[PDB]
RNA sequence: UACGGUGCUGAAGCAACAAAUGCCCUGCUUCCAGGAAAAGCCUCUAAGCAUCAGGUAACAUCAAAUCGUACCCCAAACCG
RNA sequence: CGAAGGUGUGCUGUGAGGCAUGCUGGAGGUAUCAGAAGUGCGAAUGCUGACAUAAGUAACGAUAAAGCGGGUGAAAAGCCCGCUCGCCGGAAGACCAAGGGUUCCUGUCCAACGUUAAUCGGGGCAGGGUGAGUCGACCCCUAAGGCGAGGCCGAAAGGCGUAGUCGAUGGGAAACAGGUUAAUAUUCCUGUACUUGGUGUUACUGCGAAGGGGGGACGGAGAAGGCUAUGUUGGCCGGGCG
RNA sequence: UAAGGUGAUAUGAACCGUUAUAACCGGCGAUUUCCGAAUGGGGAAACCCAGUGUGUUUCGACACACUAUCAUUAACUGAAUCCAUAGGUUAAUGAGGCGAACCGGGGGAACUGAAACAUCUAAGUACCCCGAGGAAAAGAAAUCAACCGAGAUUCCCCCAGUAGCGGCGAGCGAACGGGGAGCAGCCCAGAGCCUGAAUCAGUGUGUGUGUUAGUGGAAGCGUCUGGAAAGGCGCGCGAUACAGGGUGACAGCCCCGUACACAAAAAUGCACAUGCUGUGAGCUCGAUGAGUAGGGCGGGACACGUGGUAUCCUGUCUGAAUAUGGGGGGACCAUCCUCCAAGGCUAAAUACUCCUGACUGACCGAUAGUGAACCAGUACCGUGAGGGAAAGGCGAAAAGAAC
């Protein structure tokens, strides 16, 4: 069957890559909190 | 050395960085291959560069 | 003209291999270990004045590093640029 | 924003009361209205989005005070 | 400000060797010393064929603790505790016993 | 000849027929549902420049950097 | 001269319990009288870990199919070489994009992984391997759309949007054949080409744009005609005479 | 400060050093790639592409600096449109972003409870947003009181679960007054007279006191058991040091320390003193914060849910007097008392702990205690926001088992 996940780079970073993270307000809140939280990959982008 | 090179000028400094700086890469071939035996000339040349660009920013602009 | 520090910190080692040796011994090229940042004219200028050797032309690559485990702790080896650099008829080099 | 230029007036929160006293949350919007005062000095029309209280103090005060007034909070006109 | 160095000629006060002295041959960071002679063990040391060990019992020096020797009196004949005087601006070490300074 | 290979040499190398969903074809015919944009490219002059700048024509010389390039890709290497 | 803890035994109290001691263990334990409690577990389809059971049972993943000799090796139904057999063949062959990211090649190892063994492997370990002016990206250009100086609007955050600036899936310069590596090749080599920019001379002399125009620049279906890829036969050459 | 060193797993190699530029610790410095507010333009973060200028060139080209936006100011320029203005450009200064809690403000729930539920509650709570400081806020009476008087603000204990509010239900819940901590008052709405006089800010200097490396630092032997003594048994000694930790079993006297005594080239805090700059001090005579108070309508805050409801705020419409005047004293009027709004500033007591140092615990002791004693916000899961583990101990010493 044709399962949910059909990769693509170019989608995974400009949907939740550091820009688009950093382009709004609450996308700046995301790495705030991941930062506090002490993540080690703190978005996806590679 | 830096009461040796303390006492010389801004061009006998840079001659010296740059002729140590051949020595690093004389060094560093050395090294590459299986020649060289006293490894801790890359650590006395690495510290004597790094004191000859102090000095260098000592004497101009300061 | 490229600074003489430039060209000297631009060359990191020979890359000895069986196809080093096979393309010093038919082609008359060698097989440079450089730094990454190091571009063609930087090289060809590099062995031009520090070996004083004429240099035909420069053909780089970018070496991708191995994924190593020491242990159990994974570990990523790093990446590395490598050079054919094709000497002129006649150039020897030791 | 449905901001007066000159006494500051802002949509404040408030109430709507039924006769149950149900209470929903309004706003009180202030009656903002553009208008061009002639400034006799500098011979020139000025737009203002200001309310009726407004219209009323530089009918009181007079254009050019409330234009200092202006300049001295820091606000365009 | 160490009072057992390399040199000196200390006793052992505790352990399978009580009483017996030796020259410390270097002293470690752990507060330990490797006394000539004493804290003997024997390891079974594989051969190697680079190196060219054959690969044996090898008996050999074990580290001590700094606390369980003492430097000898040669003159007395026994331990004493050593402490820090300045002479000539110039810190020495003197015997507590004595008030000896220690060379 | 390490039987894996490596070296040397090397004939003929034409014609007919059939023939594509590929090419001419961004064509031609026809229909209505009436079928992207911008740059590169060509050209026109504006201010400006006046015999300098620039233009094309030939020739010489120099440069063309950087990154990817292994391997699977229908699959035991992708999503399951 | 052996604590706590563990494991037995003996004794004792109405009971919760208590005491002594053997073995293990190898360093802490604690009377009494008071004090404070994370103070007592068999159940909560309780939580976590370990071990059973069914049970050495079901299954070992397309009914495309295997057989033999020799080799290596501790050992071969599975590896290698060989001869046969069978299967796909508009694919179960070949080349890529996306995606993965060293799985590529060589040597070595067989613990784990592999639904069996394994000397084998996309497994472990070490080393090696990806070569471009012409391929692609980058780059020039824009679509949908996004962002958006100012601006307009809005309790605040912010929303929309002008000039602009991004944004391919589309437009835009140029390389082919042969050979070669264990592994790269339109990238290396041999041969033969091509493009766009430069500087520099020489001849000639209207050059100039963020502007104007042209071009780029565009649909569906259908009909033939002309070709080629490619194939067949003949000829030709080399070998053969079962 | 030093006789030992070149961080750890983790040896080894090659070396350095031993009386002082070995190492180590601290102060001031130097360097400080790329991304990121990211700021030269762009961008799918750690990448792509420039421009201008000044320099070098072995003409191939190299190196360095600068170039964001907005606000404010100044200069120049500059439309329709004459002047002008908008606009443009240069230049200078500043901001931007991050961050635990506390604080002030702008918005603002519902579950729930009421044994249902709608007024009410939860609760101005959670949450979002804005701004600030080391604290913030508030603050020097148009206040209370009661005919006696008090004398800014904030905080604690009472008053008091009282008075009240309230489908008078559930529930919400003061104040006056009293005891305390802590205390500090001032200025402009304006002229003069005397003129720099108090105080504050900044910047120097000097002294003291800290902080950021450090130094000295007492006093035990014998014997028995035992693998090992710090234990047992004797005999001594120190103590302004018997806090604590380590050392082969439990050490005041083995070690590190502790009590105590000191110590800083340099940086820096805090006090004083004073220098300089700026600042004005005091006296006299005045002035006394208008679309404001108040009112009507609709809401909100006050313990007070519109009620007989004072007081405060204002979205809307209005709208005074002004020291011979006005506000309040819980509907309202009269008398009396008290105060002077429509301009501001102000320390302390108060709140908190991302972080640092010291110490403590009838706090835990590896299914506990932080999720994490261990390379844990890791492995792993998820497109993503996000979720989120398990896993400690050889021995005194590797003497970690030659053969
Ligand atoms: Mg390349
Ligand atoms: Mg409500
Ligand atoms: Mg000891
Ligand atoms: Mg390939
Ligand atoms: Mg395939
Ligand atoms: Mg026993
Ligand atoms: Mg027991
Ligand atoms: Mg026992
Ligand atoms: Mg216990
Ligand atoms: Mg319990
Ligand atoms: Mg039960
Ligand atoms: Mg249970
Ligand atoms: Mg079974
Ligand atoms: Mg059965
Ligand atoms: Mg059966
Ligand atoms: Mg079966
Ligand atoms: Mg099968
Ligand atoms: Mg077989
Ligand atoms: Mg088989
Ligand atoms: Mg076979
Ligand atoms: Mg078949
Ligand atoms: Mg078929
Ligand atoms: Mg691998
Ligand atoms: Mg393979
Ligand atoms: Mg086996
Ligand atoms: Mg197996
Ligand atoms: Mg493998
Ligand atoms: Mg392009
Ligand atoms: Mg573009
Ligand atoms: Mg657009
Ligand atoms: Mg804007
Ligand atoms: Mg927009
Ligand atoms: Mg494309
Ligand atoms: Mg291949
Ligand atoms: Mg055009
Ligand atoms: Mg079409
Ligand atoms: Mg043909
Ligand atoms: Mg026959
Ligand atoms: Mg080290
Ligand atoms: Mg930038
Ligand atoms: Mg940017
Ligand atoms: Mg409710
Ligand atoms: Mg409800
Ligand atoms: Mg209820
Ligand atoms: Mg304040
Ligand atoms: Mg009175
Ligand atoms: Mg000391
Ligand atoms: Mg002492
Ligand atoms: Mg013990
Ligand atoms: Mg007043
Ligand atoms: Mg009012
Ligand atoms: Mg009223
Ligand atoms: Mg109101
Ligand atoms: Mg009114
Ligand atoms: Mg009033
Ligand atoms: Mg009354
Ligand atoms: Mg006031
Ligand atoms: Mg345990
Ligand atoms: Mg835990």
């Amino acid at each position: 069957m044709k399962r949910t996940f059909q990769p693509s780079v170019l989608k995974r970073n400009r949907s939740h890559g550091f820009r688009a993270r950093m382009a709004t307000k609450n996308g700046r809140q995301v790495l705030a909190r991941r930062r506090a939280k002490g993540r080690a990959r703190l978005t996806v982008s590679k | 050395k830096a009461k040796e090179l303390r006492e010389k000028s801004v061009e006998e400094l840079n001659t010296e960085l740059l002729n140590l700086l051949r020595e690093q890469f004389n060094l560093r071939m050395q090294a590459a291959s299986g020649q060289l035996q006293q490894s801790h000339l890359l650590k006395q040349v690495r510290r004597d560069v790094a004191r000859v660009k102090t000095l260098l920013n000592e004497k101009a602009g300061a | 003209m490229i600074r003489e520090e430039r060209l000297l910190k631009v060359l990191r080692a020979p890359h000895v291999s069986e196809k080093a040796s096979t393309a010093m011994e038919k082609s008359n090229t060698i097989v440079l270990k450089v730094a990454k940042d190091a571009t063609k004219a930087e090289i060809k200028a590099a062995v031009q004045k520090l070996f004083e050797v004429e240099v035909e032309v420069v053909n780089t690559l970018v070496v991708k590093g191995k994924v190593k485990r020491h242990g159990q702790r994974i570990g990523r080896r790093s990446d590395w640029k490598k050079a054919y650099v094709t000497l002129k008829e006649g150039q020897n080099l030791d | 924003s449905r901001v007066c230029q000159v006494t500051g007036k802002r949509p404040v929160t408030g109430n709507n009361r039924s006769h149950a006293l149900n209470a929903t949350k309004r706003r009180f919007l202030p009656n903002l209205h553009s208008h061009r005062f002639w400034v006799e000095s500098e011979k020139r029309f000025v737009t203002l989005r200001v309310s009726a209280k407004g219209m009323r103090v530089i009918d009181k005060k007079g254009i050019d005070t409330v234009l200092a007034e202006l300049r001295a909070r820091g606000e365009k006109y | 400000a160490a009072k057992i160095r390399r040199d000196d000629e200390v006793i052992v006060l505790t352990g399978k060797d009580k009483g017996k002295r030796g020259k410390v041959k270097n002293v470690l960071s752990s507060g330990k010393v490797i006394v000539e002679g004493i804290n003997l063990v024997k390891k079974h040391q594989k051969p190697v064929p680079a190196l060219n060990q054959p690969g044996g019992i090898v008996e050999k020096e074990a580290a001590i603790q700094v606390s369980n020797v003492a430097i000898f009196n040669a003159a007395t004949g026994k331990a004493d505790r050593v402490g820090f005087r300045f002479e000539d601006g110039k810190k020495v070490r003197f015997f507590k016993s004595n008030s000896e300074t220690i060379k």
